[PDB]
């Protein structure tokens, strides 16, 4: 009652799919491993980094990150699968916003990389929706009681990234040194980029 | 479809496998796990055999304990190669004798879908909606949490796409409607017991309705 089906082991299985539609002239020649690159090497989150540390240091800039999310990162050349309609959400002294995909995965690859298995967990995509405060201080980052924390699910084609706040010691940076603190979880909107002491 | 996948607010599940900023490996832990996205993209773009709808939806369509057990990137082999049986491309047969064994796939479909709908509103930024009380068996992108209940719309697209209710299940009829940032309070979803502000669910026209 209740047992797993037999199954194949999953390498065998993914691969075997691979092969009945390779076999059959059906995949381009380096076609997966064109994609296996661009998944690890071009979608990245060091984008939506490079984002949030112009738009800190540039107010044109972040208005039209802010009003034409696509825009903006059309002008960077890192619209792509995923990542065609992109809408930026601006934390503020009283508002923290946080992206999850509860139905499946759903992320802004090109600019966030590819989602990690965290995001992707049940415990996520059931809990921050109803409770992220808690999800949140979970993960190491307390949100204090005067913050609205306001939680986008992704459930059509809008892909979303955060802009945090930007901390305070960071005066003066250099667009790299911003974009150092930029975190894959700043962009998710899990953390606060941190400032070293 | 009101299906296992439908997971927000369910309660039980304990702490997120993460503390802010860990080590999160690299993109594929193993080598098979870029075949899944790959393959669905060659068959989007390459075979044009389905959408990437249909994919979500095939997922959706695993068996409910075999959703639950079952790994992110091996859910998506298991879908992509249920489509591909489907549409007549490859035979469950030969997958399995390829596999060296069971290759069991997703359930056949209970629904054939539906249109577009046929009459919609227009809506404009600050407008109260409603998520219209309708129960879908086949895809749709509407979490049940929102069913029926009421927020304010905080931004229109500027673009169209097909109405996922049909696309997902390969239909010609499937339209193109704008979504729509819908703010709920939290309490709207979750009475007192919920920790949040608000949730925004990007929804497509035709699930709303003007509120009363
Ligand atoms: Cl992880
Ligand atoms: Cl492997
Ligand atoms: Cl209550
Ligand atoms: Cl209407
Ligand atoms: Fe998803
Ligand atoms: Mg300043
Ligand atoms: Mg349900």
């Amino acid at each position: 009652e209740n047992a797993a089906p037999a199954q194949a082991p999953v390498s065998d299985r993914a691969w075997a799919l691979f092969r009945a539609l390779d076999g059959k002239g059906l995949v381009p020649d380096g076609y997966v491993e064109g994609w296996k690159k661009t998944f690890e090497e071009d979608f990245s989150p060091r984008r939506g980094a490079e984002l949030v540390a112009r738009a800190w240091t540039d107010p044109e800039f972040r208005q039209l990150l802010l009003t034409d999310g696509t825009a903006a990162v059309a002008q960077y050349g890192y619209l792509g699968p995923q990542g065609e309609y992109i809408v930026a959400v601006e934390d503020t002294p009283t508002l923290k916003n946080v992206i999850v995909c509860s139905l499946c995965s759903c992320t802004a690859w090109p600019i966030l990389g590819l989602p990690p298995t965290w995001y992707k967990s049940f415990e996520y995509r059931a809990r921050v929706v109803r409770e992220p405060r808690k999800v949140l201080s979970e993960m190491g980052t307390e949100i204090a009681s005067d913050i609205e924390i306001r939680v986008y699910d992704t459930t059509a084609e809008t892909r979303y990234m955060v802009l945090p706040q930007r901390p305070a010691g960071t005066e003066g940076w250099s667009q790299e040194q911003l974009q150092e603190i930029v975190t894959k979880d700043c962009l998710i909107g899990v953390a606060i980029p941190q400032v070293p002491t | 479809m009101d299906g296992v996948h439908d997971l927000a607010g369910v309660q039980g599940f304990g702490k997120v496998p993460h503390t802010v900023n860990a080590d999160i490996g690299p993109t594929f832990h193993a080598e098979w796990e870029h075949l899944p996205y790959s393959l669905m993209f060659a068959g989007v773009a390459e075979l044009g055999a389905f959408s990437v709808d249909e994919v979500k939806y095939v997922v959706e369509r695993m068996e409910p304990r075999h959703y639950m057990m079952t790994p992110y990137y091996e859910r998506y082999v298991i879908g992509v190669a249920t489509l591909m049986v489907e549409k007549g491309i490859l035979t469950q047969d030969e997958l399995e004798s390829l596999a060296g064994g069971p290759f069991p796939l997703s359930r056949p479909s209970e629904s054939e879908g539906r249109p577009a709908p046929v009459e919609t509103t227009t809506f404009e930024v600050g407008q109260r909606v409603r998520v219209r009380d309708e129960y879908v068996p086949g895809h749709i992108r509407m979490p049940a949490y929102c069913r029926g209940r009421v927020g304010t719309i905080s931004h229109r697209t500027t673009e169209k796409w097909p109405f996922p209710d049909a696309i997902g299940h390969g239909r010609n009829d499937a339209g193109e409607e704008p979504t729509y940032h819908v703010k709920f309070a939290a309490e709207e979803l979750f009475g007192s017991d919920t920790d949040g502000g608000s949730v925004v669910v990007d929804l497509f026209e035709g699930y709303l309705e003007p509120a009363a």
